[PDB]
């Protein structure tokens, strides 16, 4: 009920949600844990965390490199769940969503993956390469372990898809602002989808892809979305400041404070 | 979907939501085309007058001397381009054209699919983009140069292991943002539906021709048809028309590399673990954690880290049997065909030959009528077997 | 002799007395074989089921766009081995066998004839000996390795210029002392009778097939058939069946190298001087003193320093016309076919293409139905056109 | 009539003819002229001289190299005829035969080549690559300029060939003792041919190919032949002694004296 509570709270405050993305273990475990605490302290409303995968086919260069850096550090899915448990032990109410690729959740059995998420305190799971057509087993397993199955609503979704996404999803609806892959490189009107989803009582929408400036988050809120997700803009700050961990944290702070202010 | 995306437990459509309409579009176009005699006549014309179809079915008398085995080789090495891949790409290019598409995206490891895609695009007026891992481009300058000479844009991918796996990644990344003008010409009978079905249907000539040819020359169907399995296209092209002929054995050969026991191989179907990757549920080269691994083989063309879903299915129900052949075993078959038959086989194809040779040699007195699919020419491998 | 050794003033049997019985033996065997339906059925079987006959006749729509020329290419590049040479060697191997011979002697420059002779011998159980000038062996390691893999003995000749000329010398030296057990498989439609006649007859399929194919597809005979001329085999194979069709033009293309005016070429028929050499009276690359010279061309396969006697004759009476094409001209045709048709032509064949291209481009409004003999595959030349 | 006279003379002496072979210009013009005078002084009855050709297809390695050495010196057919004229101006009665390849005599016109031979004093011409079947124009031109056309009688010649060779040839009949090419490397019974040629009134026979020892020349005479030709054995002495011209001449002398003695 973490997302439910968060959204009610932001609504009472007439505010939009700012949700940053980072890869667990980038550039290292200790520095990553440190990055995440800074993100929260600077104002993040929720978190979208990617576990290192060898073949991230829905991600552009920036996030592709985040996975590579985590791999260089030796981060494994087991170490990720350990990281996830501690993040929750430190922050009791912040919604935590995992960005996963299918093989990592199917690998040891679908049911067992969602059981582990529950145990650690994860709130939602988005599997980037599983369309609604192939979602049944992931959906069912997530629901069985009180985990929200996140579905993606393309900018060109037809009515049948909107109706499906609204019925199946929970936590939040992932509103894609663009075709293509993740990247602050390309920016790329969602009023119709946002209204239709509301009509079908879908979970609150969070706009993702290409969001890298504060004007972009205010625009998302203005269009009717409950918030915005920003990844490459965040990871780029890590990439830029690798030789200065202290500089990194300070720079991350300014950016998410600025980004969060725009949702108010 | 109009067609079943699964072969039992295997197959599916595991791609980001954004790419679903592209797959549904392709499926509809394929169903229509298959019904269209005009499309059919166009495909047949290119196959016959441009590619060299029908290919020969050659009896190998010297190789089987002193045994009760009769061996024939389906001559796909004689197809324009020197490999079976050409059949496939011509049909997929016509499908792209039928859809109003003007661009072609393609992935390649050893270079063959890239060369085939580049030639089909040059002939049919399509703008061709090819992704190749930086490691493969370095290791494959002759094919890169061929692709470029044919007008194709070659793009090195430096991500991950900078090999096939990664080229396959980049292609879908590109396609997710350009599907409206470009068509992704996948290189094997794998990936998300409708690709496994489409590639099979566009590779079906192989077995269909082999049937008529063997019936003419022997008045009997073969006891078994044998084919190497990298991703599964040449194999399924051979098998398809014989699936309902229950007396005909179907044998697929996977690369054993330095030996299964060493872990240095490319045999996911018989020695990997089922996973979900490349828009597909299928056996895969994978770590215990589920991180995708590379396939190894002396033959660069047998490096696809997974296998077509139809093969995984044909195996599970017992219709087809899969085995493996090591690097040294394939080298020997290569050497043998050169000296006794005057034909230089691709090292890929040599894995299939090596198995028919074992079948013979192991039981010399067994009466056996065998057909090996010689999927390609081996001029390519002269230097490799040289050093 | 049973057959006329001359084509007008050209041809003959200029070999040492010791070799005359060997030539008379070969002639008789050829006359018999030609009458023998069993030999004919055997030759046809190998051609069809082993070599890939009939080869395609491909229409090139892209290349001729915007002109009134219709161009077709006889696909000899699709023949087993990648060149027309294969037709010839299979017939000559059966002739050797019919004579009770068990050994094969062969000469090679670029390596193609050697590869073809080695494969025919491997298939038909003959012991193959190949002579190659030391310069050519150094410059042709891929083909030497292919020959060796196929079981043939490769012998470097260091005499003279250590090239084709000299390999041709060594072969006859060997033959003069071993004709009783070995047969000399000459590589072109030249040399002493009966070779020019035999090679033509064993290369005749080319034009015979082209005729039926064009009649089917166009319901008319071609306005002209074009072929490159190194020694003359692919050209005469194309021409033969059309000689009596007076309305069909016959155009042979000789290599112009850096340009006729530079003296750096390989065009003896139109720019050399008649001489007596290689057991033949024919136009030759020669010094003023009569010392035999080398032919030059970007294409290694067009380096025979003379030309077949039938060509010299067809030229003298006006039945066929011969022209030349420079290295740069051939490079351009090579590049063009790759990009517009998706076919990589041998640099040898590219000289013929380059001329059909000139014929088109020079008079775009002339209605012309042309056939170019694509004598071989160009995978071989990728590195050459690369640097 | 030089050969005619020579043979009558050797018959009166019950002797066989010893005929050495060398390439004109090997190793140089001046040294070659010197080699030839030594050959005659040591006892040569006649001479067989080869003019340098680029493609000597009837010759083994030894003579192949003689042509190469002459080429290295720059000897041309024009310089050869100059050499030939001087050899005759010095030696009036010794029969001189040229070993030619077809292109060199056809090159400037067949008739003109034989005219030049006459002018210089050449007695016979053997064209290695012109069989009897192709000899008409060479035969006719030779006869027209009082030059003897030499024909080769293979060790396996049939009656028709023997009859042809006997009718067409003049000077001497070249009796091949072996199949193959020139070379002292391989040695390789001609009684039947020798008798048959005599029957058909052929020109006296000279045995050639593989003759390298004195026992070989006595055997030739014993079989019924009028003499023997020796080439590679001669050229090998030149090859061996290139760095010592003086040593060369001395060694050549001993060999032809030994060889000539065996014909007596
Ligand atoms: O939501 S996560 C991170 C999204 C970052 C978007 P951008 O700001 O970098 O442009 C995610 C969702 C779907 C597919 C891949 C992903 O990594
Ligand atoms: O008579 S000359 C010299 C023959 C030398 C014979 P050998 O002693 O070296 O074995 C000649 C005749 C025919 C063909 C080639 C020739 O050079
Ligand atoms: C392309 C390639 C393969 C790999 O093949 P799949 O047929 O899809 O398994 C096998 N053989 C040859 C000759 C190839 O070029
Ligand atoms: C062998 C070769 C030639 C030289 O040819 P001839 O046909 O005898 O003149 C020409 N083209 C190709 C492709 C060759 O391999
Ligand atoms: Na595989
Ligand atoms: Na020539």
């Amino acid at each position: 009920e973490r997302y439910e509570n968060l959204f009610a709270q932001l609504n009472d405050r007439r505010e939009g949600a700012f949700v940053p993305f980072v890869t667990l273990g980038d550039p290292g475990i200790e520095q990553s844990l440190k990055i995440i605490d800074t993100l929260i302290d600077a104002g993040a409303d929720a978190l979208e965390l990617g576990v290192p995968f060898s073949d991230p086919l829905a991600d552009g260069p920036t996030i592709q490199n985040a996975n590579l850096r985590a791999f260089a550090a030796g981060v494994t899915p087991a170490q990720c769940f350990e990281m996830l448990a501690l993040i929750r032990e430190k922050h009791p109410t912040i919604p935590i969503g995992l960005l996963m690729y299918a093989n990592l959740v199917f690998n040891n059995g679908i049911d067992a993956f969602y059981a582990r998420c529950e145990q650690v305190g994860v709130d939602s799971v988005l599997v980037a390469d599983v369309p609604v057509e192939e979602s049944a087993p992931f959906r069912q397993a997530a629901l069985r372990h009180n985990i929200a199955p996140i579905f993606i609503c393309p900018p060109n979704a037809d009515d049948d898809l909107l109706r499906q996404v609204a019925s199946y999803g929970r936590g939040y609806t992932y509103l894609l602002s663009r075709s293509g892959v993740t990247g602050a490189e390309n920016r790329g009107p969602l009023h119709h989808l946002i209204e239709k989803l509301k009509e079908y009582h879908a979970a609150p929408a969070l706009q993702g892809f290409g969001i890298s400036s504060p004007e972009q988050v205010s625009a998302a809120v203005r269009a009717g979305a409950a918030g915005a997700i920003s990844g490459s803009a965040i990871v780029k700050i890590i990439e830029k400041n690798l030789a200065s961990p202290k500089q990194m944290l300070a720079e991350l702070r300014s950016f998410v404070s600025a980004m969060k202010a725009a949702s108010r | 979907t109009l067609l079943n995306p699964y072969f039992g437990e295997f197959g599916g459509m595991y791609v980001p939501q954004i790419l679903m309409p592209a797959l549904n579009q392709l499926e509809e176009a394929f169903v229509r085309a298959q019904k269209d005699p005009e499309f059919q006549a166009q495909f047949a014309d290119l196959l016959k007058n441009y590619a060299g179809r029908p290919t020969a079915l050659t009896k190998c008398q010297n190789i089987t001397a002193g045994t009760r085995t009769t061996l024939y080789l389906k001559r796909e090495d004689l197809l324009h381009g020197g490999a079976h891949k050409t059949n496939q790409v011509l049909g997929q290019a016509l499908l792209a054209k039928r859809m109003g598409k003007s661009e072609i995206i393609a992935e390649t490891g050893a270079g063959q699919h890239g060369v085939a895609s580049a030639l089909a695009s040059a002939l049919l007026g399509l703008k061709c983009r090819i992704y190749m891992g930086a490691k493969d481009v370095e290791r494959q300058s002759p094919n890169v140069f061929r692709m470029r000479l044919m007008g194709a844009e070659v793009i090195p991918v430096h991500s991950g292991s900078a090999t096939l796996k990664d080229a396959c990644n980049e292609a879908l990344r590109d396609w997710s943002g350009s599907y409206e003008t470009a068509h992704y010409m996948l290189g094997t009978a794998a990936g998300p539906h409708p690709y496994p079905t489409i590639v099979r249907e566009f590779q079906r000539m192989i077995g269909e021709e082999t049937k008529a040819q063997i019936l003419d020359k022997e008045g009997r169907l073969p006891d078994a048809v044998i084919a190497c399995v990298g991703g599964g296209s040449n194999a399924i092209g051979m098998f398809a028309d014989f699936i309902n002929d229950t007396s005909v054995g179907l044998i697929g050969v996977e690369p054993g590399g330095h030996g299964i026991e060493t872990g240095e191989h490319g045999a996911p179907l018989k020695h990997g673990r089922v996973g979900i990757y490349f828009g597909m549920k299928a056996p895969m080269m994978q770590t215990a954690d589920g991180q995708i691994e590379e396939s190894y083989s002396i033959s660069a063309g047998l490096d696809f880290p997974s296998v077509g879903p139809q093969h995984a299915y044909l195996n599970s129900i017992g219709r087809a049997d899969y085995v493996s052949i090591t690097d040294d075993e394939a080298l020997e078959a290569f050497k043998t065909l050169c000296r006794h038959e005057g034909i230089i086989p691709a090292l890929e194809s040599s894995h299939a030959l090596a198995h028919a040779l074992k079948m013979m040699r192991e039981q010399p007195e067994k009466e056996q009528l065998l057909v090996v699919n010689l999927s390609g020419r081996g001029d390519k491998d002269i230097f490799t077997v040289h050093d």
